[PDB]
RNA sequence: CUGCAUGGCUGUCGUCAGCUCGUGUUGUGAAAUGUUGGGUUAAGUCCCGCAACGAGCGCAACCCUUAUCCUUUGUUGCCAGCGGUCCGGCCGGGAACUCAAAGGAGACUGCCAGUGAUAAACUGGAGGAAGGUGGGGAUGACGUCAAGUCAUCAUGGCCCUUACGACCAGGGCUACACACGUGCUACAAUGGCGCAUACAAAGAGAAGCGACCUCGCGAGAGCAAGCGGACCUCAUAAAGUGCGUCGUAGUCCGGAUUGGAGUCUGCAACUCGACUCCAUGAAGUCGGAAUCGCUAGUAAUCGUGGAUCAGAAUGCCACGGUG
RNA sequence: ACUAUGGUUUUUAUU
């Protein structure tokens, strides 16, 4: 409750010239396994090597504008009564929640290892259908069902 | 040509026995080879403070332990004498061995 | 004329020497280009050599030991800065702004009593 | 601590001025394997099989002011439940509370 | 399905293929191969290359299924009616290497409800 | 609960200790042993000789002890000869030749030990506590002190009662570091029970 | 036996800001005012104010540790210059530097800008190695739970003493009508195994650690160096990386159960020990209502020591790696 | 701020 800290700011890579990739090898990071991170990040450009489009140095990157995250959901309690609300995604944060939900499918999937579940399901990437979409889906409905909020 | 093992418990102990150790080896040689400081040794214990009951708390408790050597580099053994014929600083052990 | 610096990172400990005319990449005998081959820390050591272009004007001596091999590229930073400021007090500003010059500040916590793994306390329930 | 147990541990240091001069070599003498099925300790095996103290097993340290059979420590040689004491006294020297 | 033996499994790696059917240990499972030059790597499904239809007197010229059964019951067969601690603990279905029974006993006498 | 001796905790200001020997770790309990050896029989026998504080040092095969009392007339005597036996008998527990250095007090009744003294002998005679108690408080703050505590505990006057007592004069810091208290604690036992008493004493700052 | 009869000794809220005394005022008094209020704080902290004026204890600091520059120096640690010199911190030597020890300096919201009561203070800025509590640790006031200990010591009462003793040969305290907590490993593919290889800290070590070397499938045993501390030994740290290989297969995985054969301590090991090598082998493919830990070198997660001790910990403490 | 809601915790020791 008085605890005020902020962010810490990041350069792009001197070879791939985004900071996407500044963050995301700590996304899906386990165990300190920060090369495993090296090894594993964007590997499923491989698998999706038909369907990557025009330079495979932007060809993750350009996923997260069918990502395309809108509304976050809170959910907090004021007196007895739990309530729901969805709020617009915050002017940076908007990247790093695109950047959660790009891997929700990365291993609670049977398609079995990370590149092939991330394949498949960054071919969903338009409709976002069936499993692995709850939590891109599922938090739009509340959005959707309700457009009166304070 | 000889050190003279000076044990101790206490930095300022041991400097201040050192403090006429070369005070004498000065008035039994014109001279001496100055310091020698070591490494200062330290151990450290977490000590239980229930006789059998509170097994998760454990006080922090040290020894640390002092060492100097002096090197004596007159041949004369004017010093090594007169060392046993010297008021000096208590609570150290001195040794020597040629 | 030669030009050092200390550098210190969780323990470890950087000696790192810098001379006028381009030259070599040095660490532990070894190159500074291979040394980090794969090693997630590997830009560390170079983003001040990449404040004044590398490996075409100056020459570079690195000794290092102990401790852990991030700890020794985050030390070699500190090293390659102390000197570098020296070199080219044109950078001393440029390496103030970037902050290679500063103490690293991230040292390892010690194990608690009543707990096993570091600050990872035992988990309690109920009564 | 009952007096019975610090008697035999008195007469402890006293059987190591009798028995490590000569008993011992005997124990080792009637440990041997070399020999089989031939007499060469029939009227002195017994003489050697009485003395048990002399065993390097069933000994503890124990406190020389409680007789504690448990709780010793090499690096103080103490009990542990007497060191929060000599620590207050001032009784061992280079100890401290510091924590660190 | 049981091309090896008497178990089920499909595809199984070659040097441990003769396991789980009361013939052969890990290391023989290894050694039968070698003396009859029979390959160790690869798994096997099927009665191919004479990589296992070459193993089957081989496995049986030994203690099997009830004579293996027999041999670690020598340790009993003074002990058929005298129940001094390995009688009774065989002459019923019991621990004979300790036991915490108040815990880790569902694998002695059938699963949980 | 309470915790921690009230001068033992100030240890840790870099004070040296009671006795200082030097022996490797495998003989450190009988090196120890020697020493409580020693300290339990000299406390034993100085327990009324108005001693204050006693201190052990044992350089190599020799031992050095200096005590300090309000009464040396009663530790030496006969030209010497009647603390040549003293020094005769710690050598014959301490395995090695003694050196007896006798300090003696000024201000007695200002040292907690010595303070301590003038209430566990009275509650031994069943004198009044609380008066005996409130004459050694307020001569301390004629004597020279600065602020005093004086703390008795259990069957206070043989009776059926437990609590503390204690009626605090000046200033007493109680976790400042700077403050060197002066400490003590007693019993008397008597017939009835053990019959303590503690002292806190303050000087001023260091 | 009784710590709800006690001295001594040790928890917990909490390291929370709280507990009191003198004086002046108030109320019949308990007691309030003070110590509440306002701004602010890590805080009865720091400013402001009012019938309250001051003081004592706790609180900040003093204890412990560590981060930097400047200067001088050093062993068995170091090696920039210099002599010797295959070239080797090796010898001579140096105390430049990692490190070590001492000497000195540095930090104060001091400086800028808003906010705020032109205060205190917060947030932001500048300079600085360090900034607002620098990072990380002792320290427990006055109270609560009549906390716990007659199982250290001491002790009032009570009890056994033709005993329940403790000498000796020996038992039980690792007995299960059933579940949970703790510790832990697999179900793996972001994996595991073998082989190679990068980057360690800390500590223990004279009936010890035990090298080289030999023997024993191995545990272990023998010959036997050095070391008592920066010597010589435990001891090439493992995850990480690289090749090969597995590919839902109740798996190379994982081994409960279990038989044999060796090793080791001991007067004696089967029960209720450890270590090793074989042969035999079930479960585990994902988890119910529910629950837990960390704010940063922290959570993650693999390695390495220490104590106890005839012989044997997975429990206790302690130190690194990636992060 | 206000969930839509629930009844009940043996006794006793600072004299």
């Amino acid at each position: 409750r008085r605890r005020v800290i902020g962010q810490r700011k990041i350069l792009p890579d001197p070879k791939f010239g985004s900071e996407l990739l500044a963050k995301f090898v700590n996304i899906l990071m386990v165990d300190g396994k920060k090369s495993t991170a090296e090894s594993i990040v964007y590997s499923a450009l491989e698998t999706l090597a038909q369907r990557s489009g025009k330079s495979e140095l932007e060809a993750f990157e350009v996923a997260l504008e069918n990502v395309r995250p809108t509304v976050e959901v809170k959910s907090r309690r004021v007196g007895g009564s739990t309530y729901q609300v969805p709020v617009e995604v915050r002017p940076v944060r908007r990247n790093a929640l695109a950047m959660r939900w790009i891997v929700e499918a990365a291993r609670k999937r049977g398609d079995k290892s990370m590149a092939l579940r991330l394949a498949n399901e960054l071919s969903d990437a338009a409709e976002n259908k069936g499993t692995a979409v709850k939590k891109r889906e599922d938090v739009h409905r509340m959005a959707e069902a309700n457009k009166a909020f304070a | 040509r000889i050190r003279i093992r000076l044990k101790a418990f206490d930095h300022r102990l041991i400097d201040q026995a050192t403090a006429e150790i070369v005070e004498t080896a000065k008035r039994t040689g014109a001279q001496v080879r100055g310091p020698i400081p070591l490494p200062t040794r330290k151990e450290r214990f977490t000590v239980l403070i229930s006789p059998h009951v509170n097994k998760d708390a454990r006080d922090q408790y040290e020894i640390r332990t002092h060492l100097r050597l002096v090197d004596i580099v007159e041949p004369t053994e004017k010093t090594v004498d007169a060392l046993m014929r010297l008021d000096l600083a208590a609570g150290v052990d001195v040794q020597i061995s040629l | 004329n030669q030009y050092y610096g200390t550098g210190r990172r969780k323990s470890s400990a950087a000696r790192v020497f810098i001379k006028p005319g381009n030259g070599k990449i040095v660490i532990n005998q070894r190159s500074l280009e291979q040394y980090f081959g794969r090693e997630t820390a590997r830009m560390v050591v170079r983003q001040p050599l990449e404040l004044v272009d590398m490996v075409e004007k100056l020459d570079l001596y690195i000794t290092v030991k102990g401790g852990g091999i991030s700890g020794q590229a985050g030390a070699i930073r500190h090293g390659i800065t102390r000197a570098l400021m020296e070199y080219d007090e044109s950078l001393r500003s440029e390496l103030r702004k970037a902050g290679f010059v500063t103490r690293d500040a991230r040292q390892v916590e010690r194990k608690k009593v009543g707990l096993r793994k570091a600050r990872r306390r035992p988990q309690f329930s109920k009564r | 601590a009952k007096q019975s147990m610090k008697a035999r541990e008195v007469k402890r240091v006293a059987l190591a001025d009798k028995y490590f001069a000569k008993r011992a070599e005997l124990k080792a003498i009637i440990s041997d394997v070399n020999a089989s099925d031939e007499d060469r300790w029939n009227a002195v095996l017994k003489l050697q099989t009485l003395p048990r103290d002399s065993s390097p097993s069933r000994q503890r340290n124990r406190c020389r002011q409680t007789g504690r059979p448990h709780g010793f420590l090499r690096k103080f040689g103490l009990s542990r439940i007497k060191v929060r004491e000599a620590a207050m006294r001032g009784e061992i020297p280079g100890l401290k509370k510091a924590s660190w | 399905a049981r091309i090896a033996g008497i178990n089920i499994p499909d595809h199984k790696h070659a040097v441990i293929a003769l396991t789980s059917i009361y013939g052969v240990g890990k290391t023989r499972s290894k050694a039968i191969l070698a003396a009859a030059g029979i390959a160790e790597d690869v798994k096997i499904s099927e009665l191919s290359e004479g990589q296992i239809d070459t193993l089957r007197d081989e496995v049986a010229k030994f203690v099997v299924e009830g004579d293996l059964r027999r041999e670690i019951s020598m340790s009993i067969k003074r002990l058929m009616d005298l129940g001094c601690y390995r009688g009774l603990r065989h002459r019923r279905g019991l621990p004979v290497r300790g036991q915490r029974t108040k815990t880790n006993a569902r694998t002695r006498k059938g699963p949980r409800k | 609960g309470q915790k921690v001796h009230p001068n033992g905790i100030r240890l840790g200001i870099v004070k040296p200790w009671n006795s200082t020997w030097f022996a490797n770790t495998k003989e450190f309990a009988d090196n120890l042993d020697s020493d409580f050896k020693v300290r339990q029989y000299l406390t034993k026998e100085l327990a009324k000789a108005s001693v204050s504080r006693i201190v052990i040092e044992r350089p190599a095969k020799s031992i050095r002890v200096t005590i300090h009392t309000a009464r040396p007339g009663i530790v030496i005597g006969k030209k010497g000869e009647d603390v040549e036996k003293l020094r005769k008998v710690v050598a014959d527990i301490a395995g090695v030749p003694a050196q007896i250095n006798i300090a003696e007090v000024r201000k007695p009744e200002l040292d907690a030990k010595l303070v301590a003294d003038s209430i566990t002998s009275q509650l031994e005679r069943r004198v009044m506590f609380r008066r005996a108690m409130k004459r050694a408080v307020q001569n301390a703050m004629r004597l020279g002190a600065k602020g005093i505590k004086v703390e008795v505990s259990g069957r206070l006057g043989g009776a059926e009662i437990a609590r503390t007592e204690w009626y605090r004069e000046g200033r007493v810091p109680l976790h400042t570091l700077r403050a060197d208290i002066d400490y003590n604690t007693s019993e008397a036992h008597t017939t009835y029970g053990v019959i303590g008493v503690k002292v806190w004493i303050f000087k001023g700052e260091i």
